[PDB]
RNA sequence: UUGACCUCAAAUCAGGUAGGAGUACCCGCUGAACUUAAGCAUAUCAAUAAGCGGAGGAAAAGAAACCAACCGGGAUUGCCUUAGUAACGGCGAGUGAAGCGGCAAAAGCUCAAAUUUGAAAUCUGGUACCUUCGGUGCCCGAGUUGUAAUUUGGAGAGGGCAACUUUGGGGCCGUUCCUUGUCUAUGUUCCUUGGAACAGGACGUCAUAGAGGGUGAGAAUCCCGUGUGGCGAGGAGUGCGGUUCUUUGUAAAGUGCCUUCGAAGAGUCGAGUUGUUUGGGAAUGCAGCUCUAAGUGGGUGGUAAAUUCCAUCUAAAGCUAAAUAUUGGCGAGAGACCGAUAGCGAACAAGUACAGUGAUGGAAAGAUGAAAAGAACUUUGAAAAGAGAGUGAAAAAGUACGU
RNA sequence: UAAUGGUUAUAUGCCGCCCGUCUUGAAACACGGACCAAGGAGUCUAACGUCUAUGCGAGUGUUUGGGUGUAAAACCCAUACGCGUAAUGAAAGUGAACGUAGGUUGGGGCCUCGCAAGAGGUGCACAAUCGACCGAUCCUGAUGUCUUCGGAUGGAUUUG
RNA sequence: AUGCCCUGACGAGUAGGCAGGCGUGGAGGUCAGUGACGAAGCCUAGACCGUAAGGUCGGGUCGAACGGCCUCUAGUGCAGAUCUUGGUGGUAGUAGCAAAUAUUCAAAUGAGAACUUUGAAGACUGAAGUGGGGAAAGGUUCCACGUCAACAGCAGUUGGA
């Protein structure tokens, strides 16, 4: 009767989960969570539709190493490392490394042909498990995006014109317009108002 | 991945089913692959192994040689293959124990259940 | 949590903050409610006055729903109406169309005065009301309709 | 002991509650095994709907008195003004009440409307014969909602006759409190000469 | 004399049944104390532990002598809540429900009961033949001190008449399911290290299979499996594609009026007293003793009583699946569990060795090596053994063996 | 480069009583401690106070259940229910704006005039105080009454 | 930019509070981390860093796994408890192995004889026996052959081993 599972609010697991997919955006957040992506020309990565129907495992790694999940795809499988400690004997034996996340809007074959593929987990955009966004509660998943997927998320979070689909749900505001606070810094609103500055290390007087 | 749930991931579950496997379950275990030549022969990968097998050893420090299976000792999961011997000092000599997943069989004992065998996993028979 | 309690701050520190002198033991002023009148009076008196003796009369077997009625103020009451049709209900006030507001469909049994509803027409049922709910709900211009 | 400014508590642990606690660890799995069930008996009882259609009722008890929800089973009188009888409407899906009663004219036309539109929903099987599938919907309580009726229109004229509603409820409250009273009063008057 | 009847016996008479084990959960009886109250006696622990009786895969409960007071719900059970609340309590410590509402599951019924009275229409047994979980015939028996048919309060029965609707069973293959067998992909290619490649590097292949485990060191690709399907085999009171007993048959069951009825459980309900129990308070339930009902009346409607109503059920007889429980048994699958002083007492010939008269108590004890290849042979010594030699990658692995 | 320095052993000078514990007071002629290894003691839960963090906010709480699933995860969800938005009284009950939701005294910040100092204005939070309103208590007792009900209005060193 | 810099003051502490850190088992993520060309462990009056908790390296031994950082979690840190289990000391080659009168010579056997066997001598129990049998209890101890690692508190070639 110790506490097993823990009780989190459904809009504040929502907020994790909006927050780890705005963080599936820009790849310095996904350079620093690892994630071989610095030769991918565009984050997000969104694929066509026909990956969906891909039923072949051969065929899907094809269409994962020629998107550019090629250097994610062989990071693991060189990653595969024995466990270090006693969890090597209670079933959890070997450890590697996240691949990317593929997300679909409909599945025709696609969970199944990447299924024996290691580090590559599938998804649907109906779900979108934090623990696949942000493993290790690490920010920037890489991720494929199928084209239905992509345009299935509007509906699925809502935007300033489609409400949410989740009953009550809006995506969270902002309390700050920016997040680089260095150019309202450097606005001349600002910057004509303040003060002259000085030496930024004081000279030792006495 | 495991699909079913009925069988078991567990390493404890596996290691207990193996080394108290009785002998008709070792049998199977105690497989041995085919030569190439066998293996276009009949069309078939690897065999449950039997007394009159020749064998080539494939790995170990045994590599490379010949002989017929003196004895399939499933008790201690080995093949005792004749020609493969350690000379003792006082001049006895031991058969070594041989893994038939080291080993190449290069020539098949054929009999009825054999044939059988063969023509149930899909073989030529030729 | 368990590797930020103070228990991992007080290992090599021998009574492990209970002190020396007064060398924490078992139960020592008694157990649960112990002693409220003889050793634990001042908590008592001081922190929960009225705690001991007998207050009124006894209900025997009291069902918490003969006693459900649940209380709307005037100052809300406007929230009952749904978003889409108050601006249109207070736009252009009239009788001979007034908005029906059912509290008892909202949930309530009680309606009761707090302040100032504006000067739009309104048809109320209620189950019970106040005084002043009623004189100001037909001092907007309104109703008050009895329902049970 | 008692000690500083804190509510008193009123835990109940004194006897051995650690012989009688029950975690549910399988809640997960007696849902699937409820889901598992659920389909089973499905598919046994084929294309039959997997529960009975039940009747709309008024909730008792003033505080639950203006909703209406699913009750046991059709009345029957209902049944009989449905126009089938209990024994047949128990094998065709209708739940059957023999102990309610009908008090309420608006309740018993919605359970007669009710039975009327299962009965028009409905395809009843050739007992005999071959009988072609009519494609299993599994759930006769969401093909047949119970409503709540509607009670009043949105707007209407404000119809205020200065009976000021607040003394109706001290006058109603009042005759009710020397109701017995003054009728004694009246009858000792009557017992005079 | 003889023939019954009733009651009681006997038999190694014919056939059958009970005991004991297990006992986690279940239905009962019985029943403490430590403890808390900062002492203690009521209280609390606790309607618990121990003790005893009885079941099953669930049990119990269960189709209202219910809840209510509403515009009323509607068998039972369980969850969420009601609620640490109403209430009880040296009104102290403490204790403590229920109705409603939302869900899970849902399923309803059977007797006493009536004159068959122009059919004891009913049933056990034996015997004979078969379609052998049974049927048919015959005979003896049970039984009128009442076995069948009809009826169960929601009703219903008798009679009188416009009236239409519905006929039940038995064997085969696949199929619901259970158990189980079998088949089903791709490198053992090169070089380096090593005793051993399963390591490292290079070139590939399969992937609805990169779970897991073995194999001389981290193996998707060597082996078993895994994944996906196919082919069987042996069984389970059948949802259906065919089969057939076809004067199964003025059967049986429903449905409309009218009329006369409408039987409904006794030392029981209830009452007093005593004891126990309960949140149940001028008595919540149970039990002992005493008193002992009625028939538009009996119960209940949470403050005792008289009077007047009202509301709601219909006890003193009975059956019933599911949702619920389950430290036992069988079979599985898992884990942010423990890792040989831990984890069960027990990883091992562990409830063992051993102690006690006995009830009972109750340990310690895993690891050579990849393979015994477990040290031929020489020499010293009475021998143990030593020194060499030798095996082994290692003897800084030599059975007194990983480190 | 051990030449200076570090480490270590030793010598020399001065200093240095055995730790833990209870205690006013321990080196104590107080108690535990021969030694070493391994084990070994504020935990988990139900309810709750303060504070803090996060989400939403007059609301909030998806996870009892249902749907769904790559399956004890994740994702989605209705009606309820809990707590909050109303108090007060033993209870029957009643139930919160005279006013710009009041006056006064402070009050950050802001606005106006000012080169400043200041002067004026507006003053959220908060503090003090006097009022107003709601309930309980004690009074007063209007219009009506099928005459004993009702309880308007006005009060109070009372009380929440 | 919980960064860097400037200026000033301050620093005792039981019981206790709070903070910032060090370390251990396990979990999620990462370093496409280390490793049979040697992981972990262990030893090391060798070295380096940290005020310290500790961390790092070199050499020896060893043979299969294990680390850094970011988080999560706890059965998480020992000198004590007349603590528990196991092992080992000093005392210490010490106290002791002294009741029941008592042994001795030869030969044989043997590697080895105070103690075995046989001969010889000397003694004792002294028929309410240190004799001959049984009851309870034990359970093969009886007897023969082989044999001495342990046991017979010296020895042993002997033995109820
Ligand atoms: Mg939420
Ligand atoms: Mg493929
Ligand atoms: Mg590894
Ligand atoms: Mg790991
Ligand atoms: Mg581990
Ligand atoms: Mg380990
Ligand atoms: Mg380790
Ligand atoms: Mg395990
Ligand atoms: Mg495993
Ligand atoms: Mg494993
Ligand atoms: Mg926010
Ligand atoms: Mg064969
Ligand atoms: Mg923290
Ligand atoms: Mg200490
Ligand atoms: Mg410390
Ligand atoms: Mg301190
Ligand atoms: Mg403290
Ligand atoms: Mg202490
Ligand atoms: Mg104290
Ligand atoms: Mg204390
Ligand atoms: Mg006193
Ligand atoms: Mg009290
Ligand atoms: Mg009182
Ligand atoms: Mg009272
Ligand atoms: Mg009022
Ligand atoms: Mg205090
Ligand atoms: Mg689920
Ligand atoms: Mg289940
Ligand atoms: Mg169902
Ligand atoms: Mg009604
Ligand atoms: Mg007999
Ligand atoms: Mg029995
Ligand atoms: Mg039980
Ligand atoms: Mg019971
Ligand atoms: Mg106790
Ligand atoms: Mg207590
Ligand atoms: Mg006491
Ligand atoms: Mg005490
Ligand atoms: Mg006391
Ligand atoms: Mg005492
Ligand atoms: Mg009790
Ligand atoms: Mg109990
Ligand atoms: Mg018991
Ligand atoms: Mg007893
Ligand atoms: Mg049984
Ligand atoms: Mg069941
Ligand atoms: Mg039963
Ligand atoms: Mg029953
Ligand atoms: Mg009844
Ligand atoms: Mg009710
Ligand atoms: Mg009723
Ligand atoms: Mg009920
Ligand atoms: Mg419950
Ligand atoms: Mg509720
Ligand atoms: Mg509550
Ligand atoms: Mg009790
Ligand atoms: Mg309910
Ligand atoms: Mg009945
Ligand atoms: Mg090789
Ligand atoms: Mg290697
Ligand atoms: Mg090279
Ligand atoms: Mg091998
Ligand atoms: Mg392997
Ligand atoms: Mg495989
Ligand atoms: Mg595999
Ligand atoms: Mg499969
Ligand atoms: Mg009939
Ligand atoms: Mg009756
Ligand atoms: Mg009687
Ligand atoms: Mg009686
Ligand atoms: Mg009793
Ligand atoms: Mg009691
Ligand atoms: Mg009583
Ligand atoms: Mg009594
Ligand atoms: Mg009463
Ligand atoms: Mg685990
Ligand atoms: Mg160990
Ligand atoms: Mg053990
Ligand atoms: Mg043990
Ligand atoms: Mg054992
Ligand atoms: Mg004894
Ligand atoms: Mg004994
Ligand atoms: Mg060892
Ligand atoms: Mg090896
Ligand atoms: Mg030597
Ligand atoms: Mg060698
Ligand atoms: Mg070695
Ligand atoms: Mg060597
Ligand atoms: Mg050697
Ligand atoms: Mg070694
Ligand atoms: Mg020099
Ligand atoms: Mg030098
Ligand atoms: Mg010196
Ligand atoms: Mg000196
Ligand atoms: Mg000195
Ligand atoms: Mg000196
Ligand atoms: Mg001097
Ligand atoms: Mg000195
Ligand atoms: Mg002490
Ligand atoms: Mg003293
Ligand atoms: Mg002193
Ligand atoms: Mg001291
Ligand atoms: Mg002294
Ligand atoms: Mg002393
Ligand atoms: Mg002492
Ligand atoms: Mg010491
Ligand atoms: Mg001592
Ligand atoms: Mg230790
Ligand atoms: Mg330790
Ligand atoms: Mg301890
Ligand atoms: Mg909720
Ligand atoms: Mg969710
Ligand atoms: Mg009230
Ligand atoms: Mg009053
Ligand atoms: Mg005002
Ligand atoms: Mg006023
Ligand atoms: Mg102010
Ligand atoms: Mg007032
Ligand atoms: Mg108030
Ligand atoms: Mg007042
Ligand atoms: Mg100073
Ligand atoms: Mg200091
Ligand atoms: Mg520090
Ligand atoms: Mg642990
Ligand atoms: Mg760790
Ligand atoms: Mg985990
Ligand atoms: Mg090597
Ligand atoms: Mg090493
Ligand atoms: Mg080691
Ligand atoms: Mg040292
Ligand atoms: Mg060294
Ligand atoms: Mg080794
Ligand atoms: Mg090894
Ligand atoms: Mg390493
Ligand atoms: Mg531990
Ligand atoms: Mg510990
Ligand atoms: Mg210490
Ligand atoms: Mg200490
Ligand atoms: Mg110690
Ligand atoms: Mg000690
Ligand atoms: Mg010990
Ligand atoms: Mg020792
Ligand atoms: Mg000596
Ligand atoms: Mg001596
Ligand atoms: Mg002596
Ligand atoms: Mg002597
Ligand atoms: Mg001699
Ligand atoms: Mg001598
Ligand atoms: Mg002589
Ligand atoms: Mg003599
Ligand atoms: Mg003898
Ligand atoms: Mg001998
Ligand atoms: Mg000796
Ligand atoms: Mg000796
Ligand atoms: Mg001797
Ligand atoms: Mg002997």
């Amino acid at each position: 009767w110790r506490k097993w599972n823990v009780k989190v609010n459904h809009n504040e697991k929502r907020y994790a989960t909006a927050s780890a997919i705005a963080a599936t955006a820009v790849a310095s957040l996904v350079l620093a969570r690892g994630h071989r992506v610095e030769k991918i020309p565009e984050i997000p990565l969104v694929v066509s539709t026909d990956l969906e129907s891909i039923q072949k495992t051969k065929e899907a790694v094809a269409a994962l190493k020629a998107v550019g999940a090629h250097s994610d795809l062989l990071k693991v499988l060189k990653s595969k490392k024995l466990r270090a400690g006693k969890g090597k004997y209670r079933n959890r034996r070997w450890t590697q490394r996240r691949g990317p996340l593929v997300v679909y809007a409909e599945d025709n074959g696609i969970v199944k042909a990447l299924r024996n593929v290691p580090g590559v987990e599938t998804a649907n955009v109906a779900s979108l498990n934090l623990l696949q966004l942000a493993p290790g509660a690490h920010l920037g998943r890489f991720v494929i995006w199928t084209e239905a997927a992509f345009t299935k998320l509007d509906q699925v979070w809502g935007s300033e014109t489609v409400a949410s689909s989740k009953v009550g749900y809006t995506l969270p505001s902002h309390i700050i317009s920016t997040s680089d606070v260095t150019r309202i810094i450097n606005s001349s609103e600002i910057q004509s108002a303040i003060r002259p500055a000085g030496q930024a290390t004081q000279k030792r007087t006495h | 991945a495991k699909q079913s749930l009925d069988v078991s991931s567990d390493r404890r579950k596996a290691r207990k089913a193996y080394f108290t496997a009785p002998s008709s379950q070792r049998r199977v275990l105690l497989s041995a692959p085919l030569s190439k030549e066998l293996r276009a022969q009949y069309g078939i990968k690897a065999l449950p192994i039997r007394r009159d097998d020749e064998v080539l050893v494939v790995r170990g420090s045994k590599k490379g040689q010949e002989g017929k299976i003196s004895s399939v000792y499933r008790l201690k999961f080995a093949v005792q293959v004749d020609k493969v011997t350690k000379e003792k000092v006082n001049g006895a000599s031991v058969p070594i124990n041989l893994h038939p997943s080291k080993l190449v069989i290069t020539k098949l004992h054929l009999d009825k259940d054999r044939k059988a065998l063969i023509q149930r996993k899909g073989g030529k028979l030729e | 949590p368990s590797r930020f309690t103070k228990t991992r701050k007080h290992r090599g520190h021998v009574s492990a903050g209970k002190g020396r002198i007064g060398k924490h033991r078992k139960h020592p002023g008694g157990r649960g409610m112990a002693g409220g009148q003889h050793h634990h009076r001042i908590n008592m008196d001081k922190y929960h006055p009225g705690y001991f003796g007998k207050v009124g009369m006894r209900y025997f077997h009291k069902q918490q729903a003969h006693f459900w009625k649940p209380v709307l103020n005037l100052d809300k009451l406007w929230t009952l109406i749904p978003e889409d049709k108050r601006d249109q209900y207070l736009k252009s006030a009239s009788k001979e169309t007034a908005p029906v507001i059912d509290t008892l469909a909202a949930g309530y049994g009680k309606i009761l005065g707090k302040g100032r509803i504006p000067n739009v027409p309104v048809i109320v049922k209620a189950r019970f009301v106040s005084k002043l709910a009623e004189e100001k709900i037909r001092a907007a211009g309104g109703v008050v309709e009895l329902i049970a | 002991a008692i000690s500083k400014n804190l509510p008193i508590l009123k835990n109940h642990f004194r006897k051995h509650w650690q012989e009688r606690v029950k975690v549910h660890f399988d809640q997960a799995g007696k849902k699937v095994s409820r889901r598992n069930a659920r389909a089973t008996r499905a598919a046994k009882i084929a294309p039959r709907p997997l529960d009975l259609l039940r009747p709309v009722v008024r909730a008792p008890t003033v505080k639950y008195n203006r909703k209406v929800r699913a009750g046991r089973g059709f009345t029957l009188a209902e049944v009989k003004a449905a126009g089938l009888t209990a024994a047949y409407a128990r094998t065709i899906g209708i739940a059957v009440d023999h102990r309610r009663q009908n008090r309420n004219q608006e309740i018993f036309d919605a359970n007669v409307q009710r039975l009327k539109e299962y009965q028009s929903k409905i395809i009843v099987f050739p007992r005999n014969g071959k009988a072609p599938e009519a494609e299993q919907v599994l759930s006769a309580a969401a093909t047949f909602p119970i409503a709540q009726p509607a009670t009043d229109v949105e707007a209407r004229a404000v119809q205020d006759n200065g009976e000021s509603a607040f003394r109706t409820l001290r006058l109603a409250r009042s005759e009710k409190k020397f109701r017995g009273i003054r009728e004694k009063r009246a009858r000792e008057k009557a017992e005079a000469e």
